[PDB]
Parts: C-alpha cells; structure tokens; sequence
RNA sequence: CUUUAAUGUUUGAUGUUCUAACGUUGACCCGUAAUCCGGGUUGCGGACAGUGUCUGGUGGGUAGUUUGACUGGGGCGGUCUCCUCCUAAAGAGUAACGGAGGAGCACGAAGGUUGGCUAAUCCUGGUCGGACAUCAGGAGGUUAGUGCAAUGGCAUAAGCCAGCUUGACUGCGAGCGUGACGGCGCGAGCAGGUGCGAAAGCAGGUCAUAGUGAUCCGGUGGUUCUGAAUGGAAGGGCCAUC
RNA sequence: AAUUCCUUGUCGGGUAAGUUCCGACCUGCACGAAUGGCGUAAUGAUGGCCAGGCUGUCUCCACCCGAGACUCAGUGAAAUUGAACUCGCUGUGAAGAUGCAGUGUACCCGCGGCAAGACGGAAAGACCCCGUGAACCUUUACUAUAGCUUGACACUGAACAU
RNA sequence: GUUUAUUAAAAACACAGCACUGUGCAAACACGAAAGUGGACGUAUACGGUGUGACGCCUGCCCGGUGCCGGAAGGUUAAUU
RNA sequence: GUAACGGGGCUAAACCAUGCACCGAAGCUGCGGCAGCGACGCUUAUGCGUUGUUGGGUAGGGGAGCGUUCUGUAAGCCUG
RNA sequence: AGGACCGAACCGACUAAUGUUGAAAAAUUAGCGGAUGACUUGUGGCUGGGGGUGAAAGGCCAAUCAAACCGGGAGAUAGCU
RNA sequence: UUUUGUAUAAUGGGUCAGCGACUUAUAUUCUGUAGCAAGGUUAACCGAAUAGGGGAGCCGAAGGGAAACCGAGUCUUAACU
C-alpha cells in the first residue's frame, strides 16, 4: 500500500578515530552488528557499542585469518 | 497484551516486592523464584501475587 | 501590584546554593513495570535544570 | 513559562516535597551572633532580645559560622560539634 | 415445654367510612347603589387535589459551546507515534502527498552458566514412499538459522541440544554517546548477596536496533519523615507499584 | 415529465430547414397515490409552441416637428488628484510600459466629437482560502436548563375492619 | 384573494373541501415566576394542533427502523432507610 | 511596426591563431581631510601628539549629540 | 343574487423607455391588475427586542432587521492590516 | 508600505497649517553611578515636619535534605572505592 515512513536516523558510526586519546569509558564506535570487533583494552556493550577499558589513544588494526577489523587502545 | 502484570513477594517477611509478567493461560501455576530482598539483604524465596 | 508566582512551577523547582535549581525527574510515577531498574535508579536523584531552560524557570519564580 | 503549546517544563516535571511548618519556627546562630547580647548569657529570649532571630522562634542551632572571642553561655540551645569546640575554647559552657 | 387457637398492645401493609385541615372557576347574607376582594352561612368535594424541599425520567423548547492539522488552493482520499533500508553527495545530520516494508508484542525459557553440537541446496542408493517426509554416502561450505520487518552482525558462533539454575539481582557508578529541552542510550569498576564452572572466569535479561504515554488526580503496600494546644489520628512526604 | 444523466432518445405531426412545441413508444439514470395519484369546465399582468391581422422589430434606413447638445449674457457644482516638461513601435522589466533600452515620429495652444488605453472612477473582493474571528440555523454533537412527568418528606387528621 | 415597502407577483402563501389527532369545561392550548386573562360569556354539529388543498374517478402493499399509543408479570433502577 | 547584431552600418567592423598598444569602475595608486579601534609616545590628572589598521548595510544591539516646553541658578543677565 | 362582468375615482404594481453626481435615497411617461369586497381609508387605541406581528417573503417593527434604536459594561477582544 | 523581488499597471497620500502613537503606577532582575559595608536599609506612624525619631520588617554574611535533622558540610545507601 502507501509509503511516507522512516525512522530516526540513530547517530552511529564511529565516535573517536585513530591516534585521539581518550579517557577509560569513552566509547568509540557506535554500530549495529560487530563491524569492528573489540580488541585489547576494549569492550564490547550490549548493543555492539565498541568501549575504552583503559585510557590511551584508539588504535584501528586488521588482525586474524579472517581479516576482521579491531579497535584496542594504546597506552599514551 | 495477552500477557497480565504480576507481583512477586518476599517470604522474608518484609512488604518487598518485585514485579513482572505472567501468560496466566499457557502458565497457570504460581511464579516461584529466589531474588534478593533488600530489607532483609539476603536471597530470599518470592512468590506470585495480584498485581 | 506584587509580582505573583507561578504556584505550579515553586511546587516543582529549588533554588540551589550557586542559584541553580534542583528538579524531580519524569518518567518514575506510573508504567513501572516495564521500566528497566537501571532507568529507574538513575531517575530517583533530583536533577539541574539546563541552560535553556533556566530563562523559563526564573521568569516564573521572581521571589525564589 | 509559555512554550507555543508544548507541555511547560513547570508541567511535564513532577512535584515533589512538602513544607515543614517546624522549620519555620527554628533558626541558626552564627559564632558572631553570641557576643552581640547584653549579658553573656545566650538563650532564646537573649538573642531575641538582640534582634538576632525573631518573636515565634521556638528553636535555635549555633553553628561553626564566624568567630568567637568572648566567653559565653549557651543556654537550651542546640550547638553544632564544631560551634561546641569554638565555644569552649574561648572559655564558654554549654547547658540543657 | 413439644405445639395450636383466640381475646388486649406496638409499628407496618391494604381497603372502607368520617370531618375538622385544604379545594370550590355551585347558591345565599353583609360590608356595599360593587360579576374584585374579605368575613359569614350553606351545598359539593376532602386528607385526595395542589404547593414547598429533595429525587429518577423526559426535555433543540431555550442557552452556552465544540466540531483538529498536514495538503503543489480547499475539499474527497490519505496521513499524524515508533522501527529498518534507499534517496543521503565514502564522519554525523539532511526534504517531498519520494521509493519499499514493519511495530503497538512474545518468552520462567525463547533468560544465566557449564559442557557439547553445525546448516541450505544438489547428485547417487534405499519397504510402503511419489518432484518433496524418514535413512546412507558424496559434492557444498552458511547461500541455512536468528520468535517477527529490514539492515548490520553471528563459527570463539549471536545458530542448535542438555545438566544445574534465577544475574529478568539491590545499591552505586569513572567515563562517554545522543538530544533546544523533557529525555533516551552505552558503561568498566566498587559494595552487599546469588547461580553456573575444576578453574581462568561469565551473568545487572533476550544478536542488536520497534513492542510506546509526560504531568495532574486517585488506588494499594511499606516507611528513623510530617502530624495546626498536647498524645494519637486524618491528611501530606518519601520508597515500591497500579 | 417542472422528474430522463446518456439525450437534440426513437417514431409520427408541423417548417424549405424545428436542440423548443404537439402526439406516440417505455430502455422510469432517479413517477406514483392526502410527502396525495390521474383527470378536469372555468379562471390567470403565470411557463412553452403555432397561426391571421398588424407594423421601422428587421432588409436599411430617409425626411420632418419639438427638448438638450453648440454660440452669447448671468449664476455656478462634482467624483478625482504623489508630482508631471503626460507620443508610436519592438524589446526589457514584480512577468500586459507616456516615463527603462533601442528606434521612429512630432512646430506652440484651443474647440467640437469618440470611448481603444491610463490594468480609468466608486466600494480595505460578496467568489476562494486563512483566523484555535462573529452570528443565526439544525440534530439521535456535548453540557445545562424552563416545561412536563415519578417517587419520598412537609402542609396532613380521625374511626373501623381484614 | 395574499406576498419578498426598495431587482422575485409566481407554479410560492391563503382558500372552500378532506383527514388525523387532542380537548368533559376551573377544556385542551396560549400570554403570565403569580394574580389575572385569551380560548368563550363558547360546551364535542364546540374549541386547539398537524397535514392535504375545489370538483371528478380514486387513494394499493409494508409496523423491520424512527416516532407515538396501550400493557403489566419479570429484569434493571433515584431520593429515602 | 523593421523588430532573432541595441542602432547605423560592416566582406571585416565576421570567425580562428599569435602579438603589441590603448580605453575602461566609487577596485588600486597619488594629494588633502574626518572618525572608530589598537599600539607607542613630545611625554600620563585622561586629553593631546605620533603611527598601523578599519570606516556598504535591512531587522536588531551598542555609543555620542542637537533642538523644543517647563523648574532652579535668576530681585541675575538681555531688551522701547 | 354574486370574494359576478366592462370601466373612472380609490387600492395595487405586470412590461418597456427615461432617469442613475436623478425632479425623486425607488420616481416619471405610456400601457397594466382589483374596483360591493378575504375591498378601501380617516382619527384614536393595543401588542416591544430572542420580543412583537406575519394569507410565510426571514417579510415588517421610524430611509440598511437571521435579532431595532439609545446609553452603559467599554479603552470588549483583534496571534490581523 | 509590504515583499524573494516594485518605475511598477501592488498599498497610501489633492496641497498647506495645527494636532496625532512605546506612557504611567507598583513589583522584580540586570547594567551604570553614589552611600555605607559583614552588614545595608527602614514601613506605617511620631514630628522639633525634605531634619530628627521609629529597625516592625526585608535582603545578605550557610548549606544540604521531601522532612525530622545534621551543619562547612549534608544528602544518597547497610556502607560508599
Ligand atoms: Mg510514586
Ligand atoms: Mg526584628
Ligand atoms: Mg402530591
Ligand atoms: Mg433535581
Ligand atoms: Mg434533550
Ligand atoms: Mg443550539
Ligand atoms: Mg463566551
Ligand atoms: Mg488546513
Ligand atoms: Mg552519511
Ligand atoms: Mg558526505
Ligand atoms: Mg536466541
Ligand atoms: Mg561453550
Ligand atoms: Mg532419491
Ligand atoms: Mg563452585
Ligand atoms: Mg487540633
Ligand atoms: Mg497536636
Ligand atoms: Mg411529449
Ligand atoms: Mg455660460
Ligand atoms: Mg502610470
Ligand atoms: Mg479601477
Ligand atoms: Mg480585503
Ligand atoms: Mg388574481
Ligand atoms: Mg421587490
Ligand atoms: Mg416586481
Ligand atoms: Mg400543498
Ligand atoms: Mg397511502
Ligand atoms: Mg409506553
Ligand atoms: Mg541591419
Ligand atoms: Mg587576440
Ligand atoms: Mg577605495
Ligand atoms: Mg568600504
Ligand atoms: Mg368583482
Ligand atoms: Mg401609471
Ligand atoms: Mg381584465
Ligand atoms: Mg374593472
Ligand atoms: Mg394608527
Ligand atoms: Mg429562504
Ligand atoms: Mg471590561
Ligand atoms: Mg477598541
Ligand atoms: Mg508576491
Ligand atoms: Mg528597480
Ligand atoms: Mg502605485
Ligand atoms: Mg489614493
Ligand atoms: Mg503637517
């Protein structure tokens, strides 16, 4: 039948890119499944929000045999 | 919807009460679980109750 | 004449020490069931009211 | 408080409290307020007496709020674990 | 006393009658050379009728009003909140009566944990048995599955099964995201108590993102609060919840 | 059809030629019996149609008699008006130009005439939409209410039965 | 016959006639918080309301809905107690 | 009403290519002047002197003034 | 005899032209309808504003009536110009 | 004047002269300025009447908490890293 719906457009996307410091909680990516995947020092939320467990700057990496993205966080 | 709210209360004695719901047609036996009781601040035996 | 209070509005503000205003929050009256305890915990605590809407508060509370 | 139609702040927030009618019959009493009465005696007819707390007081707390330099007597006064300290040291006695 | 009849009394119910309240828009007398009124007589009615206060029904006769907005004018039709994708110009956000769909729930397990397991589809063979049911092998490699729309995820599975279970904990919360605001979301960690595991550990619901309703007023339970002379109490507050 | 959309229905009549009229048919979009049906003599400043007479209604206007218009004398208004040294054309431009551009034309000023234009004058569009405007009107909109109606108590008593 | 005095004179209104319906007289109905009055110094061959509209020939079927009239057994039901 | 180069006219006064001249604005420079904001000074009672820079503007905000009537200064001052 | 016929007065107002800063805030001229009747008219009386009166047109109620005029609430309110 | 935009053929004005629209009161906050300063200031009234008297009050030097209450802290919670 008719169209003329949408919903809200949910401000995901990523939060915090490589080198910025950041201070333990900051989150870094907001995401629907796991794009990124959480990698050291950070933690994966319910809703698949990418999390610093530690301060220090963001780092991005493509590490495993199935090329997966990560997001860890350096000491500073 | 089809799905009716629901209390759980302390056996400790206490007027504590946690709430949930229940589908009284397909589950018609009293809801019993074990929750913390806050007064008493021990994990105490709950049981269902009119909301 | 005297300014008069917006009586509504002193039933739900305090002035705070700095001259900010302390507020109860919405959403913790009724419907609580499906509510989440966390959402509730955070919803007990009295609130400050925000930049935007200090203007509102003050032009109703002249003698707070 | 007219926002063009939306539910004011003064409405989509809740009321809270009610006022205490004892409150309004208790005052406070700074450190400074002691030496202001005529008689190094403080109770609640002295200060009164002085123009520091009002006729329908029924009740009054010092507090550590200023300085006291003069020994004096508290007299069925509350005081504060710090206003009690000051007091005393200046030489002063608190009673019942 | 077991039970039954009948004379006295109390308040009811129902009927019949009475006269004295009350009605008379029958006749007469007087005030009075007056079709008003008043007093009187008489007849007819009569505790009815009617009126006051209260009460249910009826009541456009009269009255006050309401009867939405968006919109390639308005009206008709459609739409109004929320979720997903595209439009959207490789951060976020981004309009139209642009293109497509879905929600207003479900689940005490479909939640937690420990241990295990791995689809779709095609080819070959096989009682009934067929294009397709169940069985065996091979290819395949997640195209399956996910309670439901879409998109992003998912093998260390988030998919499927079992044992034990109640972390679908209570108090809090460094730090963040997202909002004009009200709000909404994510969160390691701390305290108390708990489940599972030998242990490291994991658990503050469900792969994630819809499944919703501010305030007022009122209800129920609890409560070191308040309690208009005082002690109580009513009512109010605070916590939980409808 | 005072009713029929399709529709100038079809057929007949009348006319040289008739979307109207008269007669008929029935396929009545959507007649119909006191919301009256179908007739009806008479009546009608009532609607439709035809004919004789009659004519300047018309072909197509002519002439003539009077009242204005025109000239002189006396009196003496009006609406309107930002300011005017107030032309045509094509183009431009709040998109329909005396006023802009380009070009053309035109010696200065009246009087009688005409109405193509000055989006001419008059009236803060009556259509249309809008305003959380107004009024009056309707009803099984909402809320009240007069009136009507019901019961209870009061004014309101007695006796006797069952 | 009447009508929109001032853009509508008509097919509109009225009309005699017909029907329905109310009204027993202190009538119904109407003006009046009332008193008083109209109806009527009339009395059902009268008076009010509604419709139709001389006259001729006539006026069929439907009571489900809405409105009205009648019914009292049961169900529900106010003040009051 | 020419009316689809603005016109005249043009065989370049059109088009393409290379080059040098010039014209051209309230832009830039020159000369003179005023003000806002800085800064620094011959040297501060808060002005002046230097000097860099700025100086289109509706709604709107800010700053500084003019003039009018009336009161005091004023039985003063001006004026047959 | 007759809401009978023709037709002046009288009452009306069907058509046309003129007039439309008029002679006139509704007329003039030529024609038109009624003209013993539900006729026409003089004087006086009565009915009053959600009220009257209406052979019904929302007509009329002192030159604009789907609610008269005057004064008051009153500087109603005007998210408009 | 209104507008995205007006020489506009959109509004308004025939011309001149005089008049014609952000006021006043009481609250309240902020800026400037003046007085006094952990204080500041009085109201009615009295009056010797712009003096002086009057400190009733109001604001400020204390907050936190719904409140009891505690107090440079307090609330939250059994307790807070
Ligand atoms: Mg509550
Ligand atoms: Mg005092
Ligand atoms: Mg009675
Ligand atoms: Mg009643
Ligand atoms: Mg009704
Ligand atoms: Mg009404
Ligand atoms: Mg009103
Ligand atoms: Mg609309
Ligand atoms: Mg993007
Ligand atoms: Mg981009
Ligand atoms: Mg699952
Ligand atoms: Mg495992
Ligand atoms: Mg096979
Ligand atoms: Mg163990
Ligand atoms: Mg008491
Ligand atoms: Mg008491
Ligand atoms: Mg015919
Ligand atoms: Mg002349
Ligand atoms: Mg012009
Ligand atoms: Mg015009
Ligand atoms: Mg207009
Ligand atoms: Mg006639
Ligand atoms: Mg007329
Ligand atoms: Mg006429
Ligand atoms: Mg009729
Ligand atoms: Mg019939
Ligand atoms: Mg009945
Ligand atoms: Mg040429
Ligand atoms: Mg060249
Ligand atoms: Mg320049
Ligand atoms: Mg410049
Ligand atoms: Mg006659
Ligand atoms: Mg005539
Ligand atoms: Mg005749
Ligand atoms: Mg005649
Ligand atoms: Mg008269
Ligand atoms: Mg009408
Ligand atoms: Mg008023
Ligand atoms: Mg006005
Ligand atoms: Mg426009
Ligand atoms: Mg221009
Ligand atoms: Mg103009
Ligand atoms: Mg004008
Ligand atoms: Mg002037």
């Amino acid at each position: 039948t008719r169209n003329g719906r949408d919903s809200e457009a949910k401000r995901l996307g990523v939060k915090r890119f490589g080198g910025e410091s950041v201070l333990a909680g900051s989150i870094i990516v907001r995401q629907r499944g796991t794009k990124f995947h959480a990698g050291a020092n950070v933690g994966c939320g319910r809703d698949h929000t990418l999390f610093a467990k530690a301060d220090g700057k963001v780092k991005f990496e493509v590490k495993g045999p199935k090329n997966r993205k990560f997001i860890s966080i350096e000491a500073e | 919807g089809i799905r009716e709210k629901i209390k759980l209360v302390s056996s400790a004695g206490t007027g504590h009460f946690y709430t949930t719901t229940k589908n009284k047609r397909t589950k018609p036996e009293k809801l019993e679980l074990k929750k913390f009781d806050p007064v008493v601040r021990q994990h105490v035996i709950y049981k269902e109750a009119k909301i | 004449p005297k300014i008069k209070t917006v009586r509504g509005a002193a039933k739900r503000f305090k002035k705070t020490g700095k001259g900010g205003f302390k507020h109860k929050h919405a959403n913790l009256r009724h419907i609580l069931t499906k509510k989440a305890t966390k959402r509730k915990r955070h919803l007990r605590p009295k609130a400050m009211v925000s930049k935007g809407d200090l203007g509102l508060v003050i032009a109703c509370l002249p003698y707070a | 408080g007219f926002e063009g139609g939306q539910m004011p702040l003064y409405r989509r927030l809740p009321k809270f409290g009610f006022t205490s009618r004892k409150a309004a019959i208790t005052a406070e009493i700074r450190l400074s307020d002691l030496a202001k009465v005529e008689g190094g005696v403080v109770d609640l007819n002295t200060l009164k007496a002085a123009n520091i707390i009002g006729i329908q007081i029924e009740f009054a707390k010092v507090i550590l709020a200023g300085e006291v330099t003069t020994p004096v007597t508290v007299r069925g006064l509350r005081v504060t674990k710090g206003a009690r300290a000051a007091i005393e040291a200046a030489g002063g006695k608190i009673e019942e």
